RNA sequence: CUCAGAAGGUGAGAGUCCUGUAGGCGAACGAGCCUGAGUAGGUCGUUGUUCGUGAAACGAUGACUGAAUCCGCGCGGACCACCGCGCAAGGCUAAAUACUCCCAGUGACCGAUAGCGCAUAGUACCGUGAGGGAAAGGUGAAAAGAACCCCGGGAGGGGAGUGAAAGAGAACCUGAAACCGUGGACUUACAAGCAGUCAUGGCACCUUAUGCGUGUUAUGGCGUGCCUAUUGAAGCAUGAGCCGGCGACUUAGACCUGACGUGCGAGCUUAAGUUGAAAAACGGAGGCGGAGCGAAAGCGAGUCCGAAUAG
RNA sequence: GCUGGAGAUACGCUUUGACUCGGGGAUGUCCGAAUGGGGAAACCCACCUCGUAAGAGGUAUCCGCAAGGAUGGGAACUCAGGGAACUGAAACAUCUCAGUACCUGAAGGAGAAGAAAGAGAAUUCGAUUCCGUUAGUAGCGGCGAGCGAACCCGGAUCAGCCCA
């Protein structure tokens, strides 16, 4: 049933990483990244949030009540933006230490 | 019949043009058996017992009150066989020569009526980098408001191609009466082998 | 390539359908029933088209002596008298005059009995 | 303009769809159905009621050279021995043979296979000669 | 078919369709007419539409 | 930007958002004097190839016999002579050929009665067994999948809320028809009917629509389902409970014969294959006209029957 | 990042490089050619050897002196032993279906076939298989239904090597 592995799952970004978001609700608000599953997508980013009615049934306490909780996302948002800038960044480099690969645009690191 | 290169005329152009203008009729048998020829025949179908799957007989012909059919894997039955489905053809033939010679004459000759183009020395194009192709063409009056047929050797010259729409690359006379046709306008660059 | 027998059949089906209207139970209401009692409705249309014409011909005839023999003649007589005079052509629809026009179809009356006998 | 281009203007009709009101429930009306028995039938047939033996061989035959092709009409350029393209022979591994048809006063060089003598009679009469191999 | 083969029923220049005679052929004659050497070539192209798609390699 | 415009994903249709694509690179370990004797040859029984015992050659064996050695031997379709072609009774051998469990790519192939039987199942179910053998799909862009309140034991529903939409709520895309109901309009309880049709009146309506109107209805005239099978069918002759979907004149071949159309036309055309494929050229082996008559030899604008000419 | 589809709470494991790979290994219970012996498959009962129990190894026939080889399983394809009938002939015996279906055996990724006591009628060709063509031609046949070559030529591929 296909879902979500049309990318090559691999993932862009990482566990960390600062971003944006591209389109959807909001659109350019940022945050770290809380929660990658390349499989089926998903990124988790501090932004847009949904309010959450907790399934009654509970071996604690009656309560449901409605958290806040977290609104998981796609590949549509944007990827790790340095130069002060929503800027999707093609090419990696070997250069600063010949061990890691640091994604730029105009600019460099991130 | 008339036309000015690239490089300034290569002795003249004259070939030849057979009057009246073209001809739709032989043209489009052309077309036709072009398209019928290159098409690939396959097909699912699955007939009867041997290519279904069912076997056997069923509830007995005479005193059962119902209908007379002995089996379940005949047409008249759902998730039965078919009858006279497409099994795979060929849709293939040739067509005398004379008129696939003959076609294209009369379709170069279409573009002859019309606008026509045919170039040497097309080393505007700089390597390839694909720029200069579009920059090449506009110089040479294609807009991008027509689709062109390239048809040419120098590999190069071909190696830019391929543009937004328009631009389709047909190396050194592959050219059949399709191609050229379907599109706005040709370009034939290359005269020799055109002879 | 398959071409099934999808959105064609549905859309005759209907248009069969909708011609019956005030048709009596399965008659209006299923195709088969439906489109049949046209069949025969085919052979009450053409047919009751050039009799209705029959029908009114009578009609207009049977208003006629009605009317002529309130004044002592017949369809008979009256349509001879107004034929023997070549004056009269009037014909058809005559009774129209008859009925609606006392006055009018008795002095028509008089020309008939008067150029005949 | 390929969405322009035209039919032939009678090159083809479509096929037979015998499914309608209007022209089907075709074939006979009975015993014409479900088929492939047919071509030929009866009680005793013609064929086998006629005679013959007969025989079948079918040796030797000739390529014909019709005579009025050489002569008059072209150069009467001498055929020779092989002209074959330009010239009517075209299957041949099989003989030829020359034969009178048309006629003119023209010298000739035949080589064939053989001659019909009323023909080899015009050949010289008009001069020239017919050859044959040894 | 190779039924007519080396039988009758020989094509012609025209297309026409050519048949022997019967009777009587090689047997029961005795008799008197000429009749017995008067067995020869003959034909009708009546039949002979279906004598043609037997045996059209030859004549 | 383009050596990259193929493609799929992303809240709706992106060349430049993602994965990719053109192009480039890439591993330790991997994987590509002789020369054939119980025989050739034969007789009997038989069979193979076009070979049906036929004038039956030759091969091949079951049963009986049973040779020559090169101043030899087998074949050339009964057999003989001449003329030729070939050396049996020892074996092995890549390549061009076939098929598709299996992987890839493409499709004037299917899109849930289709396509494989199965959008997974040889399962459910049937059979002691061999064996036979199903139906099968869809919330949403994302679960944000409905905390909380109300009636009810529940089921189920009414709110609230989330969402663009709950006119998507989990018996979750569209949702036609038969079939069941609710409400309304005009109608129906002295009337004999294939259910209609025609004409007029009555009531109601007014978005192709105030007329040549739509819907309904009363009254009058007319009026023997449909199909098949038949000399003849409303037939008390066949078939059918109704609606949906499935369902029947096809494909093949260097085949035959006609019509229409096209290109070359005293000529016309290639097949297998080779090469190149984002496309086609190449390939004269062969085929068809071109001469007929005869049983055939044969002869030839002639031929055949025959001594001629009559045909 | 991960902690199979599994979707679900927990315990966690992972830059000392997990997980997902690509490629070698290592363990691989019992049944099954089953093969220690038995046996209504996947369970019962044994003997020999190394030994501290735990446990490991062996114990079927067939070719051979031995090394070693063979049993069994394959979708269709190949070759071989055996070999139908319906049907067609408008009935039916020869004939056709057809050496098709099925059965059995053997084998491989292919197999079969093969190096002229040949084809043939030019004193020509030149192992085999395959395709086109010859050609519905020669012929076969209750001369019925119907069956039906090969040689020349054009192609695909082209190798001949060894023993009495
Ligand atoms: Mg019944
Ligand atoms: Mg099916
Ligand atoms: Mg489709
Ligand atoms: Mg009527
Ligand atoms: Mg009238
Ligand atoms: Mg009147
Ligand atoms: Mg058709
Ligand atoms: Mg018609
Ligand atoms: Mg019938
Ligand atoms: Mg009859
Ligand atoms: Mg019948
Ligand atoms: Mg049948
Ligand atoms: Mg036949
Ligand atoms: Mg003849
Ligand atoms: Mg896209
Ligand atoms: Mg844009
Ligand atoms: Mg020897
Ligand atoms: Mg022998
Ligand atoms: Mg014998
Ligand atoms: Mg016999
Ligand atoms: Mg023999
Ligand atoms: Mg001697
Ligand atoms: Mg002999
Ligand atoms: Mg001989
Ligand atoms: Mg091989
Ligand atoms: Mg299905
Ligand atoms: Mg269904
Ligand atoms: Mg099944
Ligand atoms: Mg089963
Ligand atoms: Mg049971
Ligand atoms: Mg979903
Ligand atoms: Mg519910
Ligand atoms: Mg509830
Ligand atoms: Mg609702
Ligand atoms: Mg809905
Ligand atoms: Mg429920
Ligand atoms: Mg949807
Ligand atoms: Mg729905
Ligand atoms: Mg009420
Ligand atoms: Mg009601
Ligand atoms: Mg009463
Ligand atoms: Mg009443
Ligand atoms: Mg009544
Ligand atoms: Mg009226
Ligand atoms: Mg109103
Ligand atoms: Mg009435
Ligand atoms: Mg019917
Ligand atoms: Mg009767
Ligand atoms: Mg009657
Ligand atoms: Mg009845
Ligand atoms: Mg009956
Ligand atoms: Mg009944
Ligand atoms: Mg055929
Ligand atoms: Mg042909
Ligand atoms: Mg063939
Ligand atoms: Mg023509
Ligand atoms: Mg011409
Ligand atoms: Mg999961
Ligand atoms: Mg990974
Ligand atoms: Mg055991
Ligand atoms: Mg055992
Ligand atoms: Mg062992
Ligand atoms: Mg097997
Ligand atoms: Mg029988
Ligand atoms: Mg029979
Ligand atoms: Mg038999
Ligand atoms: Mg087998
Ligand atoms: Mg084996
Ligand atoms: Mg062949
Ligand atoms: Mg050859
Ligand atoms: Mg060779």
């Amino acid at each position: 049933p296909s879902a979500g592995s049309h990318h090559n799952d691999k993932l862009h970004f990482k566990k960390g990483d600062t971003v944006i978001v591209l389109s959807g609700k909001h659109k350019g608000q940022t945050g770290k990244v809380l929660l990658a599953l390349p499989r089926d997508q998903k990124v988790v980013v501090e932004g847009v949030n949904v309010i959450t009615k907790n399934v009654k049934p509970s071996m604690t306490n009656p309560q449901g009540g409605q958290e806040q909780r977290e609104l998981a996302l796609h590949a549509s948002k944007v990827a790790l933006v340095d130069p002060e800038t929503g800027k999707a960044t093609r090419v990696r480099k070997q250069i600063v230490d010949g061990k890691k690969v640091r994604v730029a645009v105009a600019s460099g690191k991130t | 019949m008339a036309q000015i290169n690239v490089i300034g005329q290569n002795g003249g152009r004259t070939i030849e043009l057979p009057l009246p203008e073209v001809n739709s009729g032989v043209l489009h048998e052309v077309v036709t058996w072009q398209l019928a020829s290159r098409r690939r025949g396959t097909a699912s179908t699955r007939t009867r017992a041997q290519v279904s799957k069912t076997g056997r007989k069923m509830y007995g012909q005479k005193g059962t009150g119902n209908a007379r059919h002995g089996d379940r894997s005949v047409p008249t039955f759902v998730g039965g066989g078919v009858a006279f489905g497409p099994k795979p053809r060929s849709y293939d033939y040739t067509l005398p020569r004379q008129v696939r010679q003959l076609g294209l004459a009369m379709a170069i000759a279409s573009r002859q009526e019309g606008g026509k183009l045919v170039a040497v020395d097309g080393f505007d194009i700089a390597d390839a980098k694909t720029k200069n192709f579009i920059s090449w063409a506009k110089q040479n009056g294609l807009d991008g408001t027509e689709k062109v047929l390239l048809v040419t050797d120098d590999e190069n010259t071909r190696r830019a191609a391929r543009n937004v729409s328009w631009v389709s690359v047909l190396p050194v006379a592959g050219v059949n009466v399709y191609d050229i046709l379907r599109h706005d306008r040709l370009v034939i660059d290359a005269a020799a082998l055109e002879i | 390539p398959r071409a099934k027998t999808g959105i064609v059949r549905r859309r005759r089906h209907k248009k069969v359908l909708k011609r019956a209207k005030g048709f009596w139970g399965s008659r209006s209401k299923q195709y088969r029933n439906a489109f049949q009692t046209l069949l025969n409705a085919a052979t009450y249309e053409y047919r009751d088209r050039r009799n209705k014409k029959r029908d009114f011909r009578r009609l207009w005839i049977q208003r006629i002596n009605a009317g002529a023999r309130l004044h002592g003649m017949n369809y008979s007589t009256f349509i001879n008298g107004l034929k023997r005079a070549n004056i009269d052509l009037n014909r058809k629809v005559l009774a129209d005059i008859a009925a609606r026009e006392p006055e009018a179809f008795k002095a028509l009356v008089d020309a008939s009995r008067n150029a005949r006998q | 303009g390929s969405r322009k281009d035209r039919k032939r203007v009678g090159r083809g009709p479509g096929g037979t769809d015998k499914t309608a009101g209007r022209g089907h429930k075709g074939q006979k009306s009975r015993s014409g159905a479900g088929k492939g028995a047919f071509f030929e039938g009866g009680r005793s047939r013609l064929i086998a009621r006629l005679p013959k033996r007969g025989f079948n061989n079918v040796g030797t035959t000739y390529e014909v050279v019709k005579l009025s092709q050489l002569q008059d009409l072209e150069d009467t350029t001498f055929d020779r021995d092989t002209l074959e393209a330009y010239r009517l022979v075209r299957r041949k591994n099989r003989p030829v043979k020359l034969l009178a048809s048309g006629e003119i006063s023209r010298a000739v060089t035949v080589h064939v296979d053989a001659a019909s003598a009323a023909a080899i009679k015009a050949v010289e009469a008009a001069g020239g000669r017919v050859v044959l191999p040894e | 078919t190779h039924k007519m083969a080396k039988r009758r029923i020989k094509i012609t220049g025209t297309g026409k369709v050519m048949a022997f005679k019967s009777g009587k052929r090689h047997q029961n004659t005795g008799k008197s007419g000429d009749e017995i050497r008067g067995k020869g070539k003959g034909f009708v192209l009546a039949k002979a539409e279906w004598a043609r798609m037997k045996l059209m390699l030859p004549r």
